[PDB]
């Protein structure tokens, strides 16, 4: 796959990059999951209920 | 049978279209397994370490 | 030579985990050992971290586990990992042992390997017992009570041993505090025993699914098996994760969510699932003394297998009759567990008694009879006169 | 169980027309169900070898058959690891499933038995 | 065991929190607290639940602060050594109705109303059982069943004879959000609140579970692919035998 | 280093097997093989091979035990229902 | 082959304890090792038994140790053995280390052996510290505070680590409970390191007082050294019994008989005797960070000895200048300990600073200069050219 070659060229990914990628993955993955999770539970969360209770 | 006549590996070998097809796939697979293992390991280490931080019941700012 | 071979410490790692010659054909059933190592580590690590927020005093025990569940960051993960981890530890040990039964792993020259294993099984069960007591729920109190009393069946000194174990007139403060002390100790003894297990495994190497010598075609542990084990490590983690986060209490008993009460034994009392078969065995004998003996003998009989198997070949792979009875045994073991989960009632009592006999008869009668028959069958099925 | 014992019981049955007509068929069925021939192994290749009698026997086995045994064993582990069976034309046929090691085993067993008896003989003065 | 002794099996209701991806309904938690305070609190404690845990879950910081300040707690003694009281705070635990077991049994004909902080996890059936029990009291026990003077019949309770009488009746409470307070609606609401008391980590537990299972599922498939690659040379290894010359 | 006992397994170069002669083996680099697609070609096709060959050795004992369980489970159910109290008084005490 | 040599388990016992070839001339100083093994076992066994009656809760700790002292049968013997046992463990360890410096046991091919030893020394000190904290006396509390605060010197993350070690705003419940959990854990880590220590010792064997090869005359470990070690074992037990039964609190501090008080550091505060030399080193530096670094460097500089010893012969036996400076080092260490027990006052502060300098100068300046000089002395004192 040329998609791979353009970035690493027949070499395996090095540790530094692996670790660096792990850090990017944690942040991005967490946000995406929380986002999906909260949306799937719209109306049930406390922040949603707090908005309702206004009187 | 002469030892010089190598047996048939046709069904296993790929046509030389891209010799690096297997390599790239193999390296991406290893790379991703290492990326996710590293994220997982970091998360596990943090889970244990964080369990030693001030519990919910002792953070009282009286 | 390579530093991994010349260094005093690395050479040990190299011989056991890197250059170790494995039979080229060992299947996934041989991945259970590495899995048990993971379990032990999981159990120890989670236990130590929880130990930092736990109190053994009989009055603070239950609430301190509640404190870990509610106040400790990721505390519920630690507890569910530990608790569900214990269950997975037994399911994997049962498969590891069954793998041993099926492939004749207990046969010479691996008898010591098998015996040390039986030692590990006993220590593991005792450890699990001690750990469960530390929660101090209804099941904990009564489990501590019933199990310590097992020793009251010893003639003469019986009741003194029990008072000595309790440290008082009944399961109380000194009992829970020493049990937690002991719960912390044994995992380290098991580890020591695991090392001995591996030492015996190493002088003979692993066996294989064919039951014949693996000496003609070995492949290094490193890469092939290091990566093959990783496959099962991840599947084990995936399934344990499913239980830990999505169904953390289906393997336990709701009664252990009620603080222990010395005056009331719940009518809904039931031992932990992995102890159910042995519980059923004991329950089948209408005699106190004979009951504990038979239950303990149920574990010790595993030691007789190297001598009751008369087969001239190792393993069940090419043996129709042995394969059939091996599954009878396995399924009889599950039924013994289901019987254990039932009440002492008419159909169930006789079934348990019958299943208990089938359990012992397998080692003492069926195996030696069937193996002898198969030896002759293999002979007359080819030789002319 | 010793092969001497297995043979004693087996010969007895094999010589008896009544028992032979009754058992052998069941035994033939057993061996086909066993499936080792589908892996390219002969029964004698299945005998657990980690004991002195078998080591003696395997030592005495002629060079050519020994190389043949080694091949069947290696080929079997490979086949088994791939989770396949060998093509039918490579299966050991009943005619080929010969007790090649058995005579060496019986010989070794008789020698050890005598040695054991001689080591424990009593004397009558 | 007879049906009566077993107790009637509790049916499976559609709790909005049943499912790997579902959080609790917080509006139901908030409503449940009210039912607990106005109907159950008089006999049942919630000893393992601290006020501060209601904040950000079912009430605001202010609402909880005010709720807690309605109760007295033992304060540190004065300079002279005499005992003194103080209004409760966020760090305190929801106060129980009785000073001891004896007072509790006295107010309940010898029976002891258990603490409900773990009731949902301390009983087979969970929410379904609690809900079925609260809404399962018939007007009269079945024909032939003699009820111990002081007892109440409920099919879901093992034995059928329970010391607690039916307490939930239509509109005995007036929900703040205008929700019709029917018995079953109140039963649904407290049970939800009691489940939160027992498993406050629920919502966060499931969220991390989704993360953990996606990572591990991926890791698992990845490991298989990688394994197959490292074994490819062995898996396809070919052997040929040429009987050596003697 | 001290002399330890002999076993049936040695190490690389002296494993403990018989002398090997006449066997030739061949292999190909994993890097030269078709990027793994044998997960859904010769794994799902050859699937249920290990099944239909062994399942009987598992299914018959499984079935035997399941039947015995269901049979005894139903007998218990009857024994504890109204219709079974007569036979219950008998078989029990 | 004899069963002791053939069996997988006994062969290890035989190579380390029975047939191990020992240099014929090793003297009683080579008996400290076995004595340290005895110390570890004494600590572990007495500790486990006390753990059975202990409560790590900060509100219950001190009283639980008093409960062991008064209510537990022979409980005062357990505590006095454990407590005094700790001091003896350190006195024997200091002699073990000193023996090493003197006879050049740290040099090639035994550096790995020495480095593991330094690791063990650190672990033991941390263990003893954690243990002292569990009593929760006045010294316990303040010791915990000072020592955990040692880490606040780390830049940026400093105060964060302390908060994490404490698990709160100050040394409190979470701290004492985790310290007990870790106190139980480290001794098993030490045991494991001791195995690594023995593994490194084994491949090269022990050295001897002559500093030369022992290969031309070895005698078996069994009988000779098994019975010689017994001599020191009994002596060790005799002296320890003298303290345990007749002077149980001589090596301790009275302030630790007072429950910890978070608001009052006694003016009479002094560290446990075995930590005084290191404490004196820290006080000698009028800077916080440099103070903790110097103190830690005091332990790490032991790793430098293999390289700063330029001598062509191993050991001080035949070296006048090295023998002399070695004792300057020993008494300087003792003096550093004495300064440690004194108040931060005029004469003492300078003495401590100079003694601290001598301590470091020994490894970095004296040893290399003296060894070089002696190399040349041995040469010109006989070579006639
Ligand atoms: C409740 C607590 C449970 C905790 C335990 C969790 C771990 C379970 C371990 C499972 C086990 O030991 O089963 C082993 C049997 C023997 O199998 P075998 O003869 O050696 O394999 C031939 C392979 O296909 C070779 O094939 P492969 O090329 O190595 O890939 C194999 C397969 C392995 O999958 C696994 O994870 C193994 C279970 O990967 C896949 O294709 C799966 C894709 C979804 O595998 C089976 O037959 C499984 C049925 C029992
Ligand atoms: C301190 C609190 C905790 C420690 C408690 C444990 C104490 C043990 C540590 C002491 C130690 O290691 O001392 C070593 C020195 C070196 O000694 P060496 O050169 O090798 O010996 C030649 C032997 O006399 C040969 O003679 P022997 O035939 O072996 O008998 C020796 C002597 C041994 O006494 C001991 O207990 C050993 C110390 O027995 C006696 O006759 C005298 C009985 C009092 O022994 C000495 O004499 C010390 C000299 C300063
Ligand atoms: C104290 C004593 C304790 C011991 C008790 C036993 C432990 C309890 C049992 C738990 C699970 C263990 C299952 C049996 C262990 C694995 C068996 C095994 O090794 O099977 C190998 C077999 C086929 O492999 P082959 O190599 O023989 O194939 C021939 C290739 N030429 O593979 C097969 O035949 C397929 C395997 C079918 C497994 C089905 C297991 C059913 C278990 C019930 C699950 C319990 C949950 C309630
Ligand atoms: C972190 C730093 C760690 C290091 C700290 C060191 C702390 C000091 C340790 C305390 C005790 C000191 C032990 C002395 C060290 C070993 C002594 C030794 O080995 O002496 C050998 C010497 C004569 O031995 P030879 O082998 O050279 O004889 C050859 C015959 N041709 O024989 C002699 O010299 C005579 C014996 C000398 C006795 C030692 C007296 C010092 C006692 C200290 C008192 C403790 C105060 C509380
Ligand atoms: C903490 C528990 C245990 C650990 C860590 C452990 C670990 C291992 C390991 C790593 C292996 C080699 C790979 C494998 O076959 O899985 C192994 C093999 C073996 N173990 Fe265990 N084991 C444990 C308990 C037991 C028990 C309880 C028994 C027996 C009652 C047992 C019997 C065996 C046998 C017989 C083998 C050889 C299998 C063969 O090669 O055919 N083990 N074990
Ligand atoms: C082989 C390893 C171990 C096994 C099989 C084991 C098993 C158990 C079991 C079954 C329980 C009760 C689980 C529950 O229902 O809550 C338990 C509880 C506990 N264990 Fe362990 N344990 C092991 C190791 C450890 C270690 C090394 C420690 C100590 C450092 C430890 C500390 C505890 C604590 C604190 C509890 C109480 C909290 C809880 O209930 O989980 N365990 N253990
Ligand atoms: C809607 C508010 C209430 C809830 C959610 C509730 C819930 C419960 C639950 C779940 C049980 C456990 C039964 C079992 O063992 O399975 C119970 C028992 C009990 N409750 Fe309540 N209850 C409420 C109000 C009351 C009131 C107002 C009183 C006091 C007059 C009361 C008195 C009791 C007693 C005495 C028991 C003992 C039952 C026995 O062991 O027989 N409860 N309740
Ligand atoms: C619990 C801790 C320790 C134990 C159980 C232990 C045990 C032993 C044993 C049994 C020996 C052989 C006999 C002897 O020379 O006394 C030995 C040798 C040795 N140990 Fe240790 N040791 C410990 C700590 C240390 C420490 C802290 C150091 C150094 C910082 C150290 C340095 C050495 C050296 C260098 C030798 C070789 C001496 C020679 O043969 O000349 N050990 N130890
Ligand atoms: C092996 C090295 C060990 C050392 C150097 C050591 C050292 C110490 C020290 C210095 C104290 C304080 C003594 C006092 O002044 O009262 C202590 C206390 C204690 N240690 Fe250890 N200990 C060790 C192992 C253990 C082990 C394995 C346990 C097991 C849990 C243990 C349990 C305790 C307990 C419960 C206390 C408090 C009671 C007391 O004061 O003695 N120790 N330890
Ligand atoms: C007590 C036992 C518990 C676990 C037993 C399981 C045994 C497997 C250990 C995995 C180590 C893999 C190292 C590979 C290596 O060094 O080869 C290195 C390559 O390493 C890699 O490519 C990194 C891949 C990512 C490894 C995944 C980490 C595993 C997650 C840990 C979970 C285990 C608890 C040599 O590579 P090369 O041969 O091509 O030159
Ligand atoms: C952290 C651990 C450090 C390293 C651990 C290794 C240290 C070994 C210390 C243990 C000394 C005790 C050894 C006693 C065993 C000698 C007898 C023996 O091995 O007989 C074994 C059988 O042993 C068993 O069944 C039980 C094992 C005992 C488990 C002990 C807890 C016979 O084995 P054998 O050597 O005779 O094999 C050849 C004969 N065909
Ligand atoms: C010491 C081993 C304990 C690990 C047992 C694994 C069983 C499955 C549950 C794991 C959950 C623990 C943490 C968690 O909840 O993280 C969750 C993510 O978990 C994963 O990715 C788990 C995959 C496991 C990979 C582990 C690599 C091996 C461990 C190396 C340690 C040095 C949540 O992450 P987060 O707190 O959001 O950052
Ligand atoms: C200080 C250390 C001590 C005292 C160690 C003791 C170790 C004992 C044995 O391990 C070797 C023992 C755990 C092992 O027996 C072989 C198990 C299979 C016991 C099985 C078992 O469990 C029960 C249980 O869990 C219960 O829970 C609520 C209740 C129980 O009855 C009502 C039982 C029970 O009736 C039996 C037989
Ligand atoms: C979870 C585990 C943790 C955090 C472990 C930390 C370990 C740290 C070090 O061990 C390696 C440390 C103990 C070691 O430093 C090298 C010692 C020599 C420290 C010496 C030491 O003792 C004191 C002491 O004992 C006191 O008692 C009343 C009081 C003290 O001041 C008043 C001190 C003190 O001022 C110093 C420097
Ligand atoms: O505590 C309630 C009280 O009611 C009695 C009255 O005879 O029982 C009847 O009424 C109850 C409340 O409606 C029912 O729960 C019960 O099933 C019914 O028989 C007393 O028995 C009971 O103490």
């Amino acid at each position: 796959s040329s998609l791979y070659k353009t970035f690493f060229k027949r070499n395996a990914v090095f540790v530094g990059t692996i670790f660096a990628g792990a850090f990017v993955f944690q942040t991005v993955f967490d946000t995406a999951i929380t986002s999906w999770y909260e949306n799937h539970n719209k109306g049930k969360l406390w922040k949603d209920v707090k908005a309702r209770i206004a009187a | 049978k002469s030892t010089y006549r190598t047996p048939n590996f046709d069904d296993v070998l790929k046509e030389n279209n891209d010799a690096d097809k297997g390599r790239s796939y193999a390296y991406f697979m290893v790379g991703a397994m290492g990326l996710l293992s590293s994220a997982g390991a970091k998360s596990t280490v943090e889970t244990f370490i964080s369990s030693m931080t001030a519990t919910a019941d002792v953070l009282a700012m009286a | 030579m390579a530093f991994r071979k010349s260094n005093v410490y690395l050479s040990l790692v190299n011989s056991y985990i890197i250059d170790s010659p494995q039979p080229s054909s060992i299947n996934y059933w041989w991945n259970m050992g590495s899995l048990l190592g993971l379990c032990l580590v999981i159990q120890i690590v989670t236990g130590i971290f929880m130990a930092m927020h736990y109190s053994s005093n009989i009055e603070l025990a239950f609430s301190s586990v509640e404190h870990i569940m509610r106040d400790v960051h990721n505390g519920y993960i630690l507890r569910y990992l530990h608790a569900n981890g214990a269950s997975f530890f037994f399911m994997v040990m049962f498969m590891h042992m069954a793998k041993g039964l099926y492939y004749g792993s207990y046969r010479s020259p691996r008898v010591t390997l098998w015996n040390v294993g039986v030692i590990i099984f006993i220590l593991t069960i005792a450890t699990a017992f001690l750990g469960y007591c530390c929660v101090y729920g209804q099941m904990s109190h009564w489990g501590a009570t019933v199990i310590t009393n097992l020793f009251s069946a010893i003639p003469f000194v019986g009741n003194d041993i029990v008072s000595w174990l309790w440290g008082g007139f009944s399961v109380s403060n000194p009992t829970i505090q020493r049990f937690f002390a002991l719960h912390y100790l044994v995992p380290f003894i098991i580890a020591a025993m695991v090392i001995m297990h591996l030492m015996a495994l190493h002088i003979h190497g692993s066996s294989n699914p064919l039951g014949i010598t693996g000496n003609l075609d070995r492949i290094p542990m490193h890469s092939y098996f290091i990566f093959k084990d990783l496959v099962t490590v991840f599947l084990f983690m995936l399934i344990l994760a499913l239980f830990v986060f999505y169904s953390p209490n289906t393997l336990g008993h709701p009664d252990n969510y009620i603080p222990g009460n010395p005056l009331v034994t719940p009518a809904s009392i039931v031992p932990e699932w992995y102890l159910l078969p042995f519980y059923a065995i004991l329950r089948s004998i209408p005699d106190k003394l004979l009951g504990v003996i038979t239950m303990f003998a149920a574990i010790l009989v595993l030691l007789v297998l190297p001598f009751t198997d008369r087969s001239v070949v190792r393993g069940n792979t090419f043996k129709v009759l042995s394969k059939f009875f091996f599954f009878i045994f396995v399924f009889n073991f599950v039924l013994l567990g289901q019987i254990g989960a039932c009440h002492v009632e008419v159909p169930y009592v006789l079934m348990g008694q019958i299943a208990t006999f089938i359990y012992f008869a397998y080692f003492l009668i069926i195996v030696p009879v069937i193996s002898t028959i198969e030896n002759v069958l293999f002979y007359i099925g080819r030789v002319n006169k | 169980q010793s092969f001497t014992s297995i043979a004693r019981i087996g010969d007895y049955i094999l010589k008896s027309p009544v028992l032979s007509k009754l058992c052998v068929p069941v035994a033939n069925q057993f061996i086909n169900l066993a499936g080792y021939k589908k892996l390219g192994l002969k029964f004698d290749d299945l005998i657990a070898e980690e004991n002195p009698i078998m080591q003696t026997a395997l030592r005495r086995l002629p060079e050519d058959e020994s190389y043949a045994r080694a091949y069947r064993i290696i080929r079997a582990h490979q086949t088994e690891l791939t989770h396949h069976l060998l093509p039918r034309n490579e299966w050991i046929k009943a005619q080929e499933d010969v007790p090649y090691l058995l005579p060496y085993i019986l010989e070794a067993e008789a020698a050890a038995k005598e040695k054991d008896e001689l080591d424990n003989i009593e004397v009558s003065k | 065991m007879t049906a009566a002794e077993h107790g009637l099996h509790a049916p499976a209701y559609a709790w909005s929190h049943n499912g790997p991806f579902e959080t609790f309904d917080h509006a139901s938690i908030r409503r449940g607290y009210q039912v607990y305070r106005e109907v159950c609190a008089a006999c049942h404690s919630l000893d393992r639940v601290a006020w501060r845990t209601l904040v950000g879950v079912s009430h605001t910081n202010e609402e909880v602060r005010n709720m807690a300040e309605e109760f007295e707690y033992d304060d540190e003694p004065d300079e002279q050594g005499n005992p003194k009281k103080r209004p409760g705070k966020l760090s305190d635990y929801i106060p129980g109705p009785y000073p001891n077991e004896q007072a509790a049994r006295a107010a309940n004909q010898g029976a002891l109303p258990p603490d409900l902080s773990l009731i949902v996890k301390a009983r087979h059936g969970g929410c379904d059982y609690i809900f079925s029990l609260l809404t399962g009291y018939p007007d009269e026990p079945p024909a032939g069943v003699a009820l111990p003077p002081g007892s109440n019949y409920n099919p879901y309770f093992p034995g059928g004879s329970i010391a607690m009488a039916r307490v939930l009746f239509d509109d005995m409470v007036e929900y703040e959000d205008g929700t019709p307070a029917t018995t079953s609606q109140m039963a649904k609401d407290v049970t939800t609140f009691l489940n939160w008391c027992a498993e406050p980590e629920h919502d966060e537990r499931k969220r991390l579970g989704l993360k953990t299972v996606i990572i591990l599922s991926s890791l698992y498939l990845l490991s298989i692919w990688v394994k197959k690659f490292k074994w490819a040379g062995i898996k396809t290894r070919k052997f040929v035998f040429n009987p050596p010359k003697p | 280093g001290p002399p330890s006992g002999k076993t049936y397994m040695g190490w690389w170069g002296h494993m403990g097997g018989p002398k090997q002669k006449g066997i030739t083996s061949y292999a190909v680099s994993p890097y030269a093989q078709k990027p793994l697609q044998g997960i859904f070609h010769n794994a799902v096709f050859n699937s249920f091979r290990r099944f239909k060959s062994q399942f009987l050795y598992v299914l018959i004992p499984a079935g035997i035990y399941w039947y015995w369980w269901k049979n005894g489970n139903e007998y218990n159910e009857f024994l504890y229902s109204k219709a079974g109290r007569e036979e219950l008084e008998r078989v029990n005490v």
